[PDB]
């Protein structure tokens, strides 16, 4: 008669490492890390991200003609812009410390446009032939949607002065410009005065810009370049301008109603039609696991990334051949 | 193993014990089996689970990238971010595959662990009313029917009795 | 009659925390997080801060009237400043490179003001009629103290050309500044050119600087603004300036006699009359631990900062009931 | 623990031994009483003090946070600053934790350890002069007394006296 | 050590053991010598070259620095990139310091570890046919020429022969 | 008759750290961190470095009469660079952006220098009396021999304007500057016009200089300042200039033909005339250790770099006194 004392087997083949030994055969086993995603762009928590598809963020908020599918995007979780998107400044161009405003955008989920300086307001100006065959609609020549290319009326360019008031309760972005000419010709033959400026001044910001004259090679076919400046207008604060010419004043302004968590993704895919709790540019998440190895930029209630291949912890013991 | 049961002493495990990690044999004239010990049993599944549950945890905060952006004259710090943000990856993978690595050879020991003390434990009872035949078992003097069977796994093994 | 092999028990009931198990209780243990602190601003080593109350660094430096507690502050070991000090820039405006500045400042234990431009050596000029309402004392119009607002005399204002040699042994602070006045009328009103600039000119520095004109809101009463500029004066360098008007003249510069370990510390507490070896924005630290969970910024010879709540090492051994 | 002493086969500690870590309780004729097992205990002070100070001296080189501040148009910067500061905390606040929580694992069983060979120790030297009740203690086959006991806490018991 | 044989219940090693980390050592009247056993020092040999290679691997990824050069304003973000660069040398210094001084304690009691095995190994053949010593030596009470030290070093030690 | 189980010792002295006690005495051990360097700049598997000696990357790009010796430099591993080279801008003055081109040679292995501009082709202006004593050249005063310093030709300064397109394949680095005159006299001395410009114009870049006059400290004896500016042209681009005067044109400018892993690495030390598969500031190693302790900024295959002293595992167990 006897009695033996002895542990647990079974048909289990899950291996895990140690430092002394690799590929230890155990009776049980947990991974931890989440290696599948679904290769799709989701709604985040139900809330649709705003995919910008071929425009750019500049497309976007200036107006650019083919980018009217975002004339008034609703609220969006998180923002997807391609790596070369084609329709970014239709009239060739700078877009004045676009990076920092692209950083103040991961800080927003929600823009409200609203018209501030009307079209039709500009009675001593001719505020209706600022187009371009840089920026075609429907095969005839156009601008940014939300800016007013302004030239001489009559043979005039008389001094403006305009001043707006913000009267909301949002933080308001305000977009403006300046029109760069190829040559001394074309500057007086759309605005007459040969030397001319636009000064802009807020609480604190205080500019004055003056348009460069070069030779240029010809982007989209133009040899003339438009530079777009930008500011954030607090509530019952004023914008003032002045100008002789090259002008490029604002029409339509975009208030900051929503501030929460967002971010700008780069991104080729599209739309999933699809919901996840954890969005990557690579696709969407849908695990309990701890960790994740899908992609380091991530949006939601995730896991955290590591760069493993595998991670498995043992719980049983020592598997018995 | 480190503590020389598991594998080791005892060569291999038992398909037949299915209702725990460690447990007991028998083998009289009114038949043979297997018992779970229930108590040293417990006591690893808490462990263990413990022990997920730390490892997880301590991974809890850990570092996030973020999208930033820069033009083509913002080449040094566009390079200082992305240094950065590697640089952390790199650690955090560090910290958890060196972190499973050294857990999982504490946790493959700590079974072992238990499965030399229960063999004590009971070696101890016994002492010299049966013959430790060296590979796990224990082979008695007396005959030991189911009820002398379980006051072994008892802790009850009354042994001025035999 | 028998001989037992045992441990030691006691009446602790100290816990400690492992990887398997929370809580065990033990005979002996070692606490390692300092968690304290006395909530107070302190002397470090016997060398107070320089606690600039309701003034900011630009306040101080420049000389604003409302800050003449700091018109010659002794050594500091630290610098103390508000969140949102009300006695900034009296006069609105902007100090160019500001944060830079702030910066070279931790490396700065004290500063020895000494006169490089009189305000009397201005014969050509009208030097004490250079303030604003926007800048008060005692009731009446002032301006920064360090600073000379020059402007015409008797309808004239000619070409100033003026040069100071670092003959000193120390680095040298040296401030100046450019008006940037409301309108056309107020350029002619106070410098009557109406076309002006201010040089600058050192061994390494070769600025000009012109005034921008622009319709601004009022900040402190005042549509016209003040712009700020800075440089290091090395030793046997001279600096040179040269303007038609709206030029800020240096009247006080600041010595670099003491270079040493500092820091501008944000806090809206006041002084403890207190001594440290260790401080912080929240309070200092007196203690032999080696971390502490208080605050990350701090400076002296401090224990290592860390976000637990608890660090507790086992020292003895598991305690019976 | 790992090694099956403490509140193992050695159910639980002793209020009365006050003077060391570990030792030994004799009973006879008489009297009774604790005494300390010094080069043990000695042995044990010297461990977890170097672990300390070992512990303590590696976190002694570790991120200092400096301030650094940033105007309205250097958000990307300033945020920058910030997630490489909070991510050297993050670090250095999991290896502090981490370090406490599988140390503290080893000072316990250390100590688990130093019973269990003490115990070893004195088993070795009795062998069969005495029988090993399973509990931590030796029954003597022979009278033992006071000079007999300090000969086993000796390391000198006579065995082929008795 | 944690397990007790080395430089604990055996006192010291043997410079005569020249083939073998552990082994055996025999007297009798044909003589005495040493002989290593073959399978737990190969065993020890896989298990620490396996270590090192886990150790100098884990390592491979580690943050490098590069040259980054700022002008005299911009003098916030080259101590950014400098904070940056010195916090993690200081982090990878702190690992790599910390793997080898917790490996270093694992390899020391591993060592323990396998002498205690093959100790206990040994033990368990002979069982009531030897006198346990207490200094790693076994005495017989039969004669044991070298081809019954052979079987015990073979595991093939035949108690009920003796 | 007995057999005793026991374990190996030997004669070694090595020892180890543990947590718990130090200096253990071991019968094997394993040395992980190299100590040992040559102290030598060495060829980096076989491709010599760029050792610009007294040269900084400014006299050699701009073309230092005192850096000939790099008029042609054939392809490099790695470049080493003085912490002070004596021979930087001889004319005193400033490099634009010069922080982020150096960051930009990282990335490079060789320049094919091309000539863009031929110094002859000046046919309206004269191109050959572009020297100063500051720029001296065996005892004669010369000047940076990659752009060309133009002044007026028989009292007469016509504007310039030339456009070179880079028909070659690859990226080319084009270099240009302004000169910053004493005063009004010397700038109708050297250029007639009192007031001029340059206009540089690219497919993005839209520049315009105008020279900033003021009084400045005599460096190398000069108080006039060059400032000089970069671009990449990329393939199928034109560059276009338009100046009146104060222009230093390019004449030669540098092809990118080879990109690759490069660094620029600060040491005083010379060629070692010598091979090495990893390199540092202070030497190079060859080494099959995975750690060293020499320097953190290396280039090529390299263990890694760790502050310690001493790293030493145990292979073995406790040696036997
Ligand atoms: C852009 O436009 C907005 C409005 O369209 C400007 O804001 C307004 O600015 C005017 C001055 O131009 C201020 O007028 C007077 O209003 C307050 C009213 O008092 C309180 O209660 C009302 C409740 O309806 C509330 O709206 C106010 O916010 C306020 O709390 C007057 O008390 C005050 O008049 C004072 O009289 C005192 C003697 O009685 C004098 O000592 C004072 O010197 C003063 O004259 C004031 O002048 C509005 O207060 C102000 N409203 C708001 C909501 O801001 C805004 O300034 C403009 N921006 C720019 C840049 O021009
Ligand atoms: C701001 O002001 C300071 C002084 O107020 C200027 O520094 C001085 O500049 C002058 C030139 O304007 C130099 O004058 C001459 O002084 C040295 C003296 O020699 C040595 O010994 C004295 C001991 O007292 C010491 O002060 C000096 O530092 C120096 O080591 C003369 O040797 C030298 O004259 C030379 O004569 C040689 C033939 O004998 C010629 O070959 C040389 O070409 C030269 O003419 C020199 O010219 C001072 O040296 C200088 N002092 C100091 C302390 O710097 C400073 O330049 C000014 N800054 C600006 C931007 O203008
Ligand atoms: C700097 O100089 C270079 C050349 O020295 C400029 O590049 C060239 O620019 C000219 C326009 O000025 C273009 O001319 C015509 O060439 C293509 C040829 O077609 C293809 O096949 C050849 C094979 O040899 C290849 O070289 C080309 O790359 C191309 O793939 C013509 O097809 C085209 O002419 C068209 O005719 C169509 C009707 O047949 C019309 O609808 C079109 O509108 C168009 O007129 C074209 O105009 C060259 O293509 C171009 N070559 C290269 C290699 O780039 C460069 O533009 C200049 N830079 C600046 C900034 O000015
Ligand atoms: C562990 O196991 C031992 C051995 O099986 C237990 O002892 C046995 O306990 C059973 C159940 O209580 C006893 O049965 C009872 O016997 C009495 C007297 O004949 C009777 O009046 C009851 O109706 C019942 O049948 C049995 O006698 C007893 N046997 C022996 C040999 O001791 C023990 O109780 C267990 N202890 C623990 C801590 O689990
Ligand atoms: C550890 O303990 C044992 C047992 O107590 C020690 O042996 C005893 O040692 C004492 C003190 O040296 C001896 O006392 C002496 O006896 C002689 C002869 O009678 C006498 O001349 C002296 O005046 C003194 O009284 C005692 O005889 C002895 N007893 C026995 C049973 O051995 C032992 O020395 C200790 N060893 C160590 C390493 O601590
Ligand atoms: C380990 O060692 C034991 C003891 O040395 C081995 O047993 C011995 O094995 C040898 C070699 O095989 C035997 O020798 C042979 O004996 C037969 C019969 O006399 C003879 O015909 C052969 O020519 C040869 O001499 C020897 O008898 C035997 N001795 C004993 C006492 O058993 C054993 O084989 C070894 N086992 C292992 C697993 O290594
Ligand atoms: C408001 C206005 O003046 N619109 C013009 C525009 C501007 O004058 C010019 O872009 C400013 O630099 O020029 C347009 O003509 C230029 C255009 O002409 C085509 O024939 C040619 O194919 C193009 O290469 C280009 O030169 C324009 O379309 O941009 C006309 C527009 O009405
Ligand atoms: C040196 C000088 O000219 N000081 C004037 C000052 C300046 O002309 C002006 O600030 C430059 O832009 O203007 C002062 O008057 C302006 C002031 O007038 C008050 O009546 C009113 O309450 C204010 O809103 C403001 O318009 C000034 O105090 O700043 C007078 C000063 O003497
Ligand atoms: C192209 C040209 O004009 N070269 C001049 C040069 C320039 O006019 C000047 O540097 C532009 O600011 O000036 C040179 O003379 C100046 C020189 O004169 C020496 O006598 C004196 O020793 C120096 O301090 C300095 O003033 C020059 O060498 O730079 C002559 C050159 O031909
Ligand atoms: C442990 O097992 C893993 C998984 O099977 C092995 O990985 C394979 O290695 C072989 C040979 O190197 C390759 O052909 C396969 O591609 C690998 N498969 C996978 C899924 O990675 C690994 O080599 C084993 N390691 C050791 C030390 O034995
Ligand atoms: C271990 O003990 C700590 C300290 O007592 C426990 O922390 C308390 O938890 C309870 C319930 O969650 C709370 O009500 C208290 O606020 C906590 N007190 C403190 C001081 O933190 C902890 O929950 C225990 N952990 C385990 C696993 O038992
Ligand atoms: C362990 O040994 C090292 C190496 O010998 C000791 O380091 C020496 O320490 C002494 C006294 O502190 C100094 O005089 C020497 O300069 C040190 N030598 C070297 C090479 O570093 C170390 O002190 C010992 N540590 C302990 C705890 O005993
Ligand atoms: C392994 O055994 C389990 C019993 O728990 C059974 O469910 C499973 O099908 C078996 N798998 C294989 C491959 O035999
Ligand atoms: C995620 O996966 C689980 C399976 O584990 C599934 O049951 C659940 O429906 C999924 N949730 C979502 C939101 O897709
Ligand atoms: C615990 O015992 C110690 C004796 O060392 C004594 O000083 C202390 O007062 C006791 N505390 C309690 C709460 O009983
Ligand atoms: C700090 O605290 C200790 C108590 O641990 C006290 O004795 C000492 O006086 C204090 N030192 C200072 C400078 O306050
Ligand atoms: C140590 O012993 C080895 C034998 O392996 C021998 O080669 C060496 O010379 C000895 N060294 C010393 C210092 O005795
Ligand atoms: C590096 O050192 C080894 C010695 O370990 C030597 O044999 C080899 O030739 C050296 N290689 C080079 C490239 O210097």
């Amino acid at each position: 008669d006897q009695i033996c004392i002895g542990y647990h087997a079974n048909n289990s083949t899950e291996q895990v490492d140690t430092i002394m030994e690799k590929n230890v055969t155990v009776t049980h086993a947990q991974d931890i890390l989440e290696k599948t995603h679904n290769g799709k762009l989701c709604d985040l928590d139900g809330v649709k991200p705003l995919i910008l598809r071929d425009c750019s963020v500049a497309g976007w908020l200036l107006g650019n003609p083919m980018c009217d599918e975002f004339i008034n995007v609703p609220e969006w979780s998180y923002i997807v812009e391609k790596a070369n998107p084609v329709n970014d400044l239709c009239y060739p161009g700078d877009f004045n410390d676009y990076e920092e405003l692209k950083h103040l955008l991961s800080r927003i989920n929600h823009f409200e446009k609203i018209q501030i300086i009307p079209k039709s307001s500009w009675s001593s100006h001719e505020a209706s032939l600022g187009v371009s065959s840089a920026c075609p609609y429907q095969g005839k020549s156009s601008f940014f949607r939300n800016v007013v290319w302004l030239i001489k009326k009559n043979s005039t360019y008389p001094t403006i002065k305009r001043s707006y008031n913000n009267t909301n309760q949002e933080d308001l972005l305000v977009l403006w410009g300046i029109h760069h000419p190829k040559d001394a010709a074309e500057q007086t033959k759309l605005y007459q005065n040969p030397t001319t400026y636009i000064s802009v001044g807020t609480s604190t910001l205080n500019q004055r810009l003056v348009p460069r004259i070069a030779t240029r090679s010809k982007v989209n076919g133009q040899s003339g370049r438009m530079e777009f400046f930008w500011t954030i207008l607090k509530p019952n604060d004023a914008i003032n301008f002045e100008s002789n010419g090259n002008f490029i004043a604002p029409e339509y302004a975009y208030k900051i109603v929503k501030k929460g968590d967002s971010t700008i993704m780069k991104s080729e895919l599209e739309y999933g039609n699809c919901n996840t709790k954890c969005q990557t540019p690579m696709g969407a998440i849908n695990s309990s696991m701890p960790f994740h190895n899908i992609h380091p930029l991530t949006i939601g209630e995730c896991p955290k990334y590591v760069k493993s291949n595998r991670l498995v912890l043992a719980t049983g013991l020592r598997n018995s051949p | 193993g480190l503590f020389g049961a598991i594998a080791g002493f005892i060569e291999g495990g038992w398909q037949g014990m299915v209702d725990g990690w460690y447990g007991y044999h028998h083998s009289n004239e009114q038949g043979s089996g297997y018992a779970a010990d229930k108590e040293s049993t417990q006591k690893a599944i808490d462990g263990v689970t413990n022990k997920v549950n730390s490892i997880i945890d301590k991974m809890n905060t850990q570092f996030e990238a973020v999208g930033r952006e820069f033009n083509n004259l913002e080449r040094r710090i566009e390079n200082l971010n992305k240094k950065m943000e590697d640089g952390f990856l790199d650690v955090w993978t560090y910290n958890a595959e060196l972190l499973v690595l050294m857990e999982n050879e504490r946790t493959l020991d700590f079974h072992d662990s238990n499965v030399k003390n229960l063999y004590d434990k009971v070696r101890l009872q016994l002492r010299d009313n049966a013959k430790e035949l060296g590979n796990g078992c224990f082979e008695f003097y007396h005959k030991c029917d189911n009820e002398c069977m379980e006051s072994v796994r008892n802790g009850t093994y009354d042994y001025p009795q035999y």
